[PDB]
RNA sequence: GUUAUCCGGAAUGAUUGGGCGUAAAGCGUCUGUAGGUGGCUUUUUAAGUCCGCCGUCAAAUCCCAGGGCUCAACCCUGGACAG
RNA sequence: ACACCAACGGCGAAAGCACUCUGCUGGGCCGACACUGACACUGAGAGACGAAAGCUAGGGGAGCGAAUGGGAUUAGAUACCCCAGUAGUCCUAGCCGUAAACGAUGGAUACUAGGCGCUGUGCGUAUCGACCCGUGCAGUGUUGUAGCUAACGCGUUAAGUAUCCC
RNA sequence: AGGUGGUGCAUGGCUGUCGUCAGCUCGUGCCGUAAGGUGUUGGGUUAAGUCCCGCAACGAGCGCAACCCUCGUGUUUAGUUGC
């Protein structure tokens, strides 16, 4: 209880946040029917350094920002190679939304939908496009494209893996 | 529905303000003069710090009667602000308090005092969630704002509600924030509260400030 | 070096496993033979990975790190406090509870607590109050003594947790998964390899295999120390 | 620093976890008498029931298993059998479920052995070691206080 | 700007690209004709398949590169992958 | 019509099938190389069978029992309750071809942890004979890893991974 | 100016009620994709979510109880206008 919280939120430079949906999810008691706001922040700096959070308090701020510690323990780095893009293409579902990243020329600014575009405007990623297959939801779109960026190689962990030495890489 | 602290603690922890102890009759005609005393201070310090800039805050008004002699004790957080600065502030209080008891010419020292710390004590803060809420600010900003602005002021407990008509709206709701204890059912905690009214532009508001010390 | 001879093993506990019939198939390139509905666990690797176990023990600690140990089944629950006073560990003594890793801030406030009644503990201030604040300060202070007891030198998380086999401490297990927090122990014949990433595979039947194992690492941590 | 030191030796570990995977290579009364878990002596057998034979073993119960006695080629006698004899058992499972102890003869337990490098240098550590143990163990006293001043850890 | 018509979005007719326990959907089950797909090795022809060359698929259009109208639209010259 | 036997049991392609015995006859499973050498899978249209109720023809008719009739409850009762009770129920020869005909899961092959079971056979142990242990398969069940799934769950009998056909 | 004119479904303050019923939530952690659960459930025991044990929960706030008044018994002190 020392005040202010000046020093403790660390003014999240290294980390900026954005919301992608705050939904007022809703339960009914005895009483009657109250309900509290689920807020998915996607956090990550435009290095390559991304990640989801849900959260819910009765409260909006308290939600993003509970959502926020809830994403920056939860980060994945991205692998991309190039001039700001993507090694290969990938597809990945979660639930029941499936993500189809392609990799694209760097005179191509990111187009996906709202939450993939989300998380890929905080990953850094400058050139691709994503279309999306599957659902309307906006949480299991976006964590399905942090699968499907989990498990994407580079060429020199593949280069690494098959033991091939080198070539068939213009760079 | 529940009962408020002040009222509730009145034998232990909490002392009245109008101390002076009389016999029927004159009891009416005591709480008359105590009532028009009340009156200017605060008609007083409400006009002549109106057409001032900020906000006064005067807690406690404590009237006592000795002898043919009343000192009047006013509690307010920021007491430089008053004064006509040699005194004539509580001299100018003083010639119209003066106005209003003269039935037997007896003298009375009207006195002035600090609040120990201005946030921490609710009539203060609550005239500045007033005001700052009068002001056209959320009900989360000033509200937060007045917990942090009391945390840094050093207050153990604290519970803020305020009443209907929050921004906009045409349906009344109730808002209260709580940290720390306030446990308003124990006898000895010594919780002081205030129960302001706010009156804005498209309606009543209605703040009710719990600080557990 | 840290060497361990395989006949010291072999006469022991060690491939003395469990039951026939209750194996978890993750073991199955892995345990030798089975004899009289017991197993029969292979030692060569078995003696490898606990070669491994002590480079990876006495690397850390000679990073210069505080190690933990979980004490738990009360087969093994003083063994590993005598396991624990002399390697200067800080120690679990008969029981865990679900948060005490993941969920440490609580656990930091409980200690807070816990330190403060045993400063009035030993403040001889005890007698002051009747039995009942006695009572109750007997009670928590009990309670905080079957957890908090055997931790009480520690601020943060550890390198390392060496844990009681497999069974009883899956809770605790998961808390270091899910911290990251490297965890080397020891597995029975039908548990897994990949809760942790290196484990060491050895029945616990025996008390002197146990005490061979912890007792191995307990010199591992000290030469650890050592410097 | 403490979440990025955390993940270097996260690191570490999984790189310790990967060089090594590759290559490399009657019974109220006994239980009356179980007021307290502590203390073994010489096991003594107070029922026989196949499945078992249950042993009562310094104040501690114990269960010997039939696959864990000494084999029976003797002409009579019931396999597992123990009446009233008393029978130097070692400390084996422990049984979780009452907090009972196990005792297992457990066989002739030949096992195929493969030859290990370094057994000079791996005798000489092996000698090492029990030297420390034998310098280990100590019976009495309670370390502690070495005195100190307590802090809060905030 | 509204309307109408068409395509997209629509993976909402699905080869690329969907489904069938409970959401729309497995015949009540079985025999079997036509038809569809089909074990292994060795050999032969090459119908499919692949490679080279050649003919043609008018001109205009689309794509590339030049040139002309003050630029563009448009016009013109040459060239060609597909298939 | 077939009590106990009756079992989370056996068989059939499904529907179904149980008092016993006999006759004719289908199908399954297992072994030896004993034989042929891809003869395989699925199947449009087609053909067969297909609980119960229904109908034609003739028997038969104890129990039960739509409709009906009476009594009761009920404001009322064409209904639940009760008493009678016809078609029907059973059989012969047909027609009808529908059912929650359900595992709410078309079929076939190959591959992918285990535990606990049951049924049928096969080998070895043990005795030399019934056991009893492991097993080789086929089938049936229950918890369950991986994976899939919107979830519940399914999980070597997949709702898994793939291929084919309707 | 005055309004006991309207709207208590524009409000504040105040109050009743379920009911003095024993609950209602939160922080951190865990589980579920998620709404959510977990705590607060289970074994006892209470007037009580009162308390104790086991438990992926650990703690905390308001609740309950106590501290508040009065009637109960006694001691010390003071005795008028009271004995």
């Amino acid at each position: 209880g020392f005040g202010s919280k000046s020093k403790k939120e660390k003014i999240r430079d290294g980390f900026e946040e954005n919301v992608v949906q705050v939904r007022r999810v809703t339960k009914v008691v005895k009483g009657g029917k109250h309900m509290r706001f689920r807020a998915i922040v996607v956090v990550g700096d435009k290095k390559g350094q991304v990640g989801v959070g849900v959260g819910k308090a009765k409260e909006v701020v308290s939600a993003v920002q509970k959502a926020a510690v809830d994403a920056r323990r939860n980060i994945i780095t991205v692998p991309m190679t190039k001039y700001l893009t993507f090694p290969h293409r990938n597809e990945a579902d979660y639930g029941a939304a499936r993500v189809m990243l392609r990799p694209a020329a760097p005179g191509t600014g990111v187009i996906a939908g709202g939450a993939v575009r989300t998380v890929l405007e905080m990953a850094g990623v400058e050139n691709a496009l994503g279309k999306q297959l599957g659902s309307n939801n906006a949480l299991n779109n976006a964590r399905a494209t942090i699968v499907a960026v989990q498990t994407m190689r580079q060429f020199s962990d593949v280069a690494r893996d098959r033991g091939i030495p080198m070539e068939e890489l213009w760079k | 529905q529940k009962i408020n602290p002040l009222g509730f603690r009145l034998g232990t922890t909490q002392s009245h303000y109008s101390l002076w102890f009389s016999q029927p009759k004159n009891y009416a005609e005591g709480l008359q003069e105590d009532q028009k005393i009340r009156d200017c201070i605060k008609n007083y310090v409400q006009k002549n710090t109106k057409t001032s800039s900020g906000v006064e805050g005067i807690a406690r008004i404590e009237i006592q009667k000795r002898i043919d002699l009343i000192q009047v004790i006013i509690h307010m957080g920021f007491p430089k602000l008053l004064i006509e600065n040699r005194p004539q502030g509580v001299e100018d209080l003083k010639i119209n308090v003066q106005k209003e008891l003269n039935c037997v010419n007896r003298k009375l020292n009207i006195a002035i005092t600090r609040i120990a710390k201005p946030y921490g004590d609710p009539n203060i803060l609550a005239e500045f969630i007033a005001g700052q809420l009068k002001s056209r600010v959320s009900f989360r900003k000033a509200m937060k704002k007045a917990i942090e602005l009391t945390e840094q002021a050093d207050t153990k407990g604290i519970q803020i509600q305020i009443a209907g008509r929050i921004d906009g709206k045409e349906i009344a709701r109730i808002e209260w924030i709580r940290e720390g204890r306030v446990p308003l059912q124990t006898i000895r905690a010594k919780i002081d509260y205030c129960a302001y009214t706010v009156r804005t532009i498209y309606g009543v508001l209605g703040i009710k400030i719990w600080i557990f010390m | 070096y840290w060497n361990i001879n395989l006949e010291e093993m072999m006469e022991a506990g060690v491939h003395f496993g469990h039951g026939t019939r209750k194996w978890n198939p993750r073991m199955s390139p892995y345990i030798s033979a089975k004899c009289k509905g017991i197993h029969i666990i292979n030692l060569t690797r078995t003696a490898r990975f606990l070669s491994e176990a002590c480079d990876l023990v006495f690397d850390a600690s000679s990073r210069g790190k505080q190690f933990l140990i979980v004490g738990t089944k009360n087969k093994a629950a003083d063994s590993v406090a005598r396991a624990a006073i002399r390697a200067r560990c800080h120690y679990v003594n008969k029981k865990w509870l679900g948060g005490m890793l993941t969920n440490w801030s609580t656990t930091e406030t409980r200690l807070h607590k816990f330190r403060d009644l045993r400063m009035e503990q030993t403040a001889g201030r005890l007698a002051r109050l009747p039995k009942r604040d006695a009572a109750v300060v007997k009670r928590q202070l009990s309670h905080l003594q079957t957890y908090l007891g055997g931790i009480k030198y520690m601020t943060g998380l550890p390198d390392i947790v060496i844990i009681v086999d497999q069974q009883e401490e899956y809770t605790a297990l998961r808390e270091c998964i899910t911290l990251g927090i490297p965890t080397i122990c020891l597995i029975d014949t039908n548990c897994n390899p990949d809760l942790a990433d290196i484990s060491i595979p050895a029945n616990d039947d025996a008390i002197a295999s146990i005490r061979l194992i912890l007792t191995k690492l307990v010199f591992a941590i000290c030469e650890g120390r050592s410097s | 620093t403490r979440e990025r030191q955390k993940l270097k030796q996260l690191f570490e570990d999984a790189y310790e976890r990967c060089r090594n995977a590759p290559m490399e290579g009657k019974a109220m009364a006994d239980s009356q008498a179980q007021l307290g878990i502590g203390s073994v002596v010489t096991g003594t057998v107070q029922s026989l029931k196949p499945y078992g034979a249950f042993i009562d073993i310094g104040g501690i119960n114990g269960l010997l298993h039939v696959s864990q006695i000494s084999h029976d080629r003797v002409s009579d006698i019931a396999t597992v059998l123990q009446p009233g004899d008393t029978l130097k058992v070692m400390i084996l499972s422990h049984d979780r479920e009452r907090g009972r102890v196990s005792l297992s003869t457990k066989k002739l337990e030949p096992t195929p052995g493969d030859m290990i490098r370094n057994p000079k240098l791996v005798f000489e550590k092996a000698e090492e070691m029990a030297q420390t143990f034998r310098q280990r163990i100590a019976q009495a006293e309670a370390m502690a206080r070495a005195d100190m001043l307590r802090f809060q850890p905030e």
